[PDB]
């Protein structure tokens, strides 16, 4: 009934290694690699932003699609690092594809959920009629605070799935979707500040790992599944660990979760990060895989999927770049070139 | 001056426990303590309860009266002891006392602490330093354990292998401890080639922030027997306490603890018994060196051959055996209550316990010491027990 | 941080337990029955938030994050159920008194500085 | 076959004239009041911010709505002013009214279209079947520039609505809606900034006039009706002027939109703006009237919204406080405790 | 069990001490006490301490490590008790109990505060109260006992004019003490019309944050007699505690402090000795309501009539019939430096019963011998009494 | 912010002093000689800042303050006077050693946060 008709993604080109981030603030890269499972994360340009990486990811997702963007009805793009504090994203999204002036459109804030979210805004859309074609985003340009842990994994990405109603069009189908969500404070961030703050071992077992595992089972509850009914899985990953942890913990194994997993060679895209790992199952899928992906937000909430894939796939997969195409086109940049594209030098 | 024994003892897990609050965490220890002891409620006389954290961890000052009035059990004196990480032996000692007295039978001594509510554990532990010639000038509390164990190594040539050894046993000993905050085994390679602290102890080397609870119901010698079989009562030989300077710097030898000196001596001459006597010793180390110090100062070993005699590993039959538990670095290390779950430990040890089934040490005398440290040293206390009044 | 997710659901929606031995409700959620202890049985449960002004004070001079505040009342309101709770009220100075009927509400109870987390609670507002 | 459900709104009791923000900045208040069409506008009390305010309006919705709220499956709250830049108001808001944890959620950002967003949103979800009831909020505590015209009209305020399947549960039943957007940059902020920047009359016929008289024309012609068919309609009213401008331009006499204008004594609470408009209407509405509902967000973009009444309304208006009734309970005070109150003197 | 005595008092000034440290402090306290009960250094057998803050005001816990470090006698055990303002009589029963048990002879009992050096000393003295549930929400420490004389004032009809009569005699007495923070004669009108800290308290209502230090020598009472002359030795017939809920919503009834009424009869008990007996009593006064209501928890009067006895000024020295309260000028006016006051409490009956020459200008009459301590933690979730006699 | 400038010139000068009654230099200055007590009579005693390493270690993980010093040197230094303090060292970290000779310097120790109070105090450097 509702399905996935095309999806796209899009990673800059410059990265940087794990050994040059420590070697300025004299940790131990080996420690870090193992303890984390990261290796080097990406950086966007000076002159990119998350509605730039919204947009080739959008523009990707409807060459794959197929479709004329006039057709598309709403536009929403997940994010934390939305280029305005008040002007949407989203709206420059449409305009940028051709898709104004007949949708709507809206920016989503969630943490690292909000572009998931929206594929659920979506779904509704589609499914209740009410518009013909829906774009959900996950985009973000994420900081990590210089020094603390999480500027080893603060990646730039995002991926973008527009959702239809025609069969032939359809390369996945949604077989149900899931929502936990609660109020932890496991990671925030007030208004003023240039960084945010967490409880550090409270964002683990908590908040994650509640999260993540209880719309995992959840959804196979939904669905009357196991583990085994699956080919793929991808879970949020804001490092190696978590996400191995919690792909072990329900019995998948690698051969099941190894496409989702992106974070030790791209870092964590944040709202972009499922959407992408998804985006490179569905590089590789073949007719009839069964996926589950289920994303994590602080705040605390995730957005669990089933989803089926069609033999439409390999019709639209080289209509685009390739994510690990894009993952592996790469420029590698030290630490003082990073912090001078990041703005995270002061003046 | 009473004759005082324990009839009962309960613990929680020790670990990262989220849901569990400080109240949580109290009740079920003493819960699990009176039901162990088979007394009731209203059959406490008084509590004595050990917290360094207290309003360092989450702002809360009083604490014995928060754990009175939430356990249930008020009116009855609650009084809170304090001598950072020897805080729970503190307590346990205070209780004695007052069986001794003749103005309380039974009296429960418990400690607790709430470490994970806090997003940095490390400002707290230091409060067990210097704040004015130790804190400040940046002196963590990992790396004045540190500077111990590189003097110990300077003057006695101890290797950074046979300090290792002490976290190996360690952790394959807590994979017999249900309660332990770590049940994995390790290897000697991933002690030394974990992440460092403070050169030249490594995260495999230092005891973790735990949250968790423990407690004991002593009472006096002969109503023991009222509550209690002729059979599970274990008796307190000796209840001892010392004090040393608080900066390290201060310290006449910085290789050993003085007030662990001072205060096991004393316990062993009240017991009228010699060091070969002890069959379980439950010791203070929270960096491993500190395990190897004690185990000299309780004079099991010589001055500086702590490191030989480990390295053995003395399954061993004609040994002392020491922290079956996992001791602090796997077991885990709840400052206040650490002092408490030694002591738990000897007498499940000497009980012959269920609890401890699967970590049995040999029993040839019928004799547990146990050594808990404040700081780097500054107060020492001492517990004595024995199966024999 | 930690302690604020603990209670939430007694901050947000004063849940509470009651025993069901003696019947008594408690609020804030207690883990034993002080009357019953260990044959105490505690079951989850919803209060209203309406009670009744017990006592009270002004606070003239209070720490600085409540300066827009001060003055303020604090009272301690007892709820209908039973349990009694400290907590402030959203009344003129001059309009509070014993045994004046409140209602809880949903509001900002304190703010952990700039960067810190902010924490919700309850608050009563008379009912007229 | 979807429709509201229940409905609910708060403001805060305090207000402030027009008259005491003029004689502060030296400016004439007849010349303002008659330029504006406002008298006065609400005020947050400083323990009171966006989250409060939707949850007093959720609160009262359920209430209205009559059901349990654990069968909400969605929780989406509009706003400009959430108390984070990054935590979920709408977890907060969930968690608050005992949602929690079978949903999803997640904030919206689109300037002072954000709330509307929401309602489509839940009008796909419960429509496709994938929800049973979800919530959409509009609220905000705004802050006008000291100085600046935005001052006299910046205000608190939040408005709940739960759309749901079931006919004999709806209140309210929506005919259609439709959505022009396009990327204008009339009104903007930066993540730095305090107080947003805007392009004065910019602000007035390319954006607002623009977006919502095609959005309103939009919606009839998709519909096939005239402003003859409506009984009520309600604009977004950043000042008065603005609104019966519209009003007027369309054809709606003063008995059609004087109950959807709130400004002149409530203030522009952006998200909450005609949220609360459409609140009082169905305060006062009557069995099988015709609502015109019209919102506008700068970025930007207008929902549109055609709605009929049921018999259901006369049951649950009384069943929580009406908007009048909140508008009217209120204090004054002056501008010295207004910008105290606000958080607008540096300290 | 073994009876215990008291051999010597020590103490510091109470008040804003910038130039004197935290440690240089309590070793003022002890070796006065030391002096006074003409004992060596070597001759204590262990410490007992009393702290309420230590990591608050300094940021230093451990200071039973500091404090025997720093007075040099190490290695004698030093232990700390806490039990928020009552951590000075915690510490004085944790001596008691100690020698009792005939595991020390000779013990020091001490308490020390150095509140001065803390920005917000307002955060600290709200430890004592609930931190989730009362201070989370903003009620303030005087703000809490605001709300007991509030409802004290509901149900038996006090008067604020009666309230603060109390203030006046406290500030009469404390002129004639030398180590009290404040020594000024004050008026009704000038304590009503302070500036106010929480209705219906006025800042002459509530104690001052002080600093000091006290410290008492306690013994075996046969040993007691080779350092003192059998005068001057005065005798603890009861040292007892008791527990009430920490936060003052959760109590039966605000009025009374249960803690303190089972304290209390537990005393007078053991003494074998009625209230009438006692010549003199030193209660927990922080906020004048609190010396009031411990005057009838003690069962010097009725519940409720505690303002008619405070107006008459039956608690005044001067006054023959009835016994004498806070002769030193209580917390209120003497100063509250929160550890030390339940040690300095006691110092307080130990001159008064043995005439000493500290309090000879507040001299109690003494017409039985027997004088009693309350000390309060916070709102009243932890009591201590001592009873102490000339005679044993 | 007040036990700062309590010792002062401890800190800045290392000021101690010299029991009259046995001769021993202390320092940090101490209120009582803990060997002769009350017979100790203590007297003003400038140091000279030289000492030599007595232990040591190497701080990898500090709080987040020390964020640009990281990795740091933390040492006792025993002084030529006599006492030892607690202090870190001004040298590269494959440059201390036990027995290295070193010189007190007058350095930023820390800070308390943004808007508070400087803190200054000694420092160790190595000589040669
Ligand atoms: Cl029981
Ligand atoms: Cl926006
Ligand atoms: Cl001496
Ligand atoms: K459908
Ligand atoms: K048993
Ligand atoms: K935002
Ligand atoms: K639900
Ligand atoms: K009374
Ligand atoms: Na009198
Ligand atoms: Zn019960
Ligand atoms: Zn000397």
């Amino acid at each position: 009934d509702i399905g996935i008709v095309g999806y796209g993604s899009y990673i800059p080109k410059y990265r940087i290694k794990v050994e040059e981030i420590a070697k300025v603030w004299g940790k131990d890269p080996e420690a870090i690699k193992k303890g984390l499972v990261v290796n080097e994360k990406s950086v966007p340009s000076p002159d990119e932003d998350t509605a730039t990486i919204a947009v080739e990811a959008a523009r990707n997702a409807v060459k794959r699609a197929g479709i004329n963007a006039e057709k598309i009805g709403a536009v929403y793009v997940g994010s934390e690092s939305h280029p305005y504090a008040v002007k949407p994203t989203s709206a420059t999204v449409a305009e940028a594809i051709g898709a104004t002036p007949d949708l709507t459109a809206a920016d989503l804030e969630f943490a690292c959920k909000a572009g998931t979210a929206g594929i659920q805004m979506c779904m509704g859309l589609v499914g209740s009629g009410l518009i013909e074609y829906g774009m959900a985003i996950g985009a973000d340009t994420a900081q990590g605070a210089p020094g603390d842990a999480l500027e080893y994994t603060a990646s730039a990405g995002g991926a973008a799935y527009i959702i239809g109603n025609k069969k032939d069009e359809m390369i996945a189908v949604f077989n149900g979707t899931y929502s936990y969500t609660t109020d932890t404070p496991d990671f925030w961030r007030r208004e003023g500040q240039s960084y945010p703050k967490h409880g550090g071992r409270f964002t683990g077992e908590p908040a994650y790992f509640k999260h993540v595992l209880n719309a995992a089972k959840g959804i196979m509850e939904k669905m009357g599944t196991t583990v085994k009914d699956y080919d793929y899985c991808v879970f949020h990953q804001p490092n190696g660990k978590f996400y191995i942890k919690a792909a072990k913990s329900l019995g998948f194994t690698n051969e099941q979760y190894k496409y989702g997993l992106l974070t030790p060679y791209l870092g964590n895209t944040y709202s972009g990060a499922v959407p992408l790992g998804l985006s490179n199952i569905l590089d590789h899928a073949e007719e009839g895989a069964r996926i589950l992906a289920v994303s994590y937000g602080s705040g605390a909430g995730s957005d669990a999927f089933d989803i089926t894939v069609t033999e439409r796939i390999k019709e639209v997969v080289d209509k685009a770049p390739k994510t690990l195409d894009l993952l592996n086109r790469k420029k590698y940049i030290d630490y003082a070139v990073y912090v001078k594209y990041r703005g995270k030098i002061k003046i | 001056m009473r004759d005082v024994a324990i009839i009962g003892y309960g613990q929680t897990k020790f670990g990262e426990l989220w849901e569990d609050s400080f109240r949580d965490l109290i009740v079920e220890a003493g819960v699990k303590a009176i039901k162990d002891a088979n007394v009731d409620g209203g059959d406490i006389d008084a509590m004595y309860i050990g917290n360094m954290s207290g309003g360092l961890f989450v702002g809360q000052e009083h604490i014995a009266s928060l754990i009175a009035d939430h356990a249930g059990l008020n009116p009855v004196p609650c009084t809170r002891v304090e001598a950072a990480c020897a805080s729970g032996s503190l307590a346990l000692r205070s209780a004695v006392l007052s069986v001794a007295s003749g103005h309380h039978d039974v009296v429960l001594a418990g400690g607790v602490e709430k470490m994970t509510d806090v997003e940095d554990a490390t400002a707290a532990i230091a409060s067990a330093s210097d704040q004015e010639w130790e804190a400040f000038f940046g002196a963590t509390f990992p790396s004045l354990y540190a500077m111990m164990a590189r003097r110990y190594m300077y003057q006695y040539g101890l290797t950074i292998e046979e300090l290792s050894m002490w976290s190996v046993i360690a952790h394959e000993n807590a994979t017999k401890n249900k309660y332990a905050q770590f049940g994995f085994k390790t290897t000697l390679e991933q002690v030394m080639n974990a992440s460092p602290v403070a050169d030249p102890l490594t995260l495999m080397h230092c005891s973790p922030v735990s949250d968790g609870a423990s407690a004991l119901i002593v009472c006096d010698a002969d109503k023991a027997e009222e509550f209690a079989p002729k059979d599970e009562i274990i008796y307190i030989k000796a209840s001892t306490q010392a004090s040393d300077t608080i900066a390290l710097h201060d310290r006449e030898d910085m290789t050993t603890l003085n007030a662990a000196k001072v205060a096991s001596e004393k316990a062993y001459k009240l017991a009228k018994i010699a060091p070969e006597k002890i069959d379980v010793a439950e010791v203070h180390d929270c960096f491993a060196i500190n395990g190897l110090i004690l185990v000299e100062d309780l004079g099991f070993c010589k001055k500086g051959d702590a490191g030989k005699v480990i390295d053995e590993g003395k399954d061993y039959d004609d040994f002392v055996t020491v922290n079956p538990s996992g001791g602090l670095k796997a077991a885990g290390h709840a400052l206040g209550a650490t002092g408490i779950r030694q002591v738990g430990e000897l007498y499940w040890q000497l009980k012959q316990d269920k609890e401890c089934k699967d970590r049995q040490a040999t029993i040839k005398n019928g004799y547990g010491i146990a050594a808990n440290v404040g700081g780097t040293g500054g107060t020492v206390c001492v517990h004595l027990l024995s199966d024999k009044r | 941080v930690v302690r604020s997710w603990r209670h939430m659901k007694e901050r947000y929606n004063l849940i509470g337990t009651r025993c069901k031995t003696c019947g008594k409700v408690y609020f804030p959620s207690r883990t034993v029955c002080p009357d019953c202890r260990r044959k105490g049985e505690l079951e989850e449960f919803q209060l209203s938030g309406k009670g009744k002004i017990y006592t009270y004070s002004i606070v003239y001079a209070p720490p600085k994050e409540f300066n827009k505040l001060t003055p303020y009342v604090i009272a301690i309101v007892e709820l209908e159920e039973g349990p009694k709770v400290t907590a402030q009220v959203d009344c003129d100075i001059n309009k509070i008194s014993i045994g004046i009927p409140v209602e809880a509400a949903f509001r900002r109870i304190k703010e952990d500085g700039k960067d810190g987390i902010i924490s919700y609670g309850y608050k009563f507002v008379p009912i007229t």
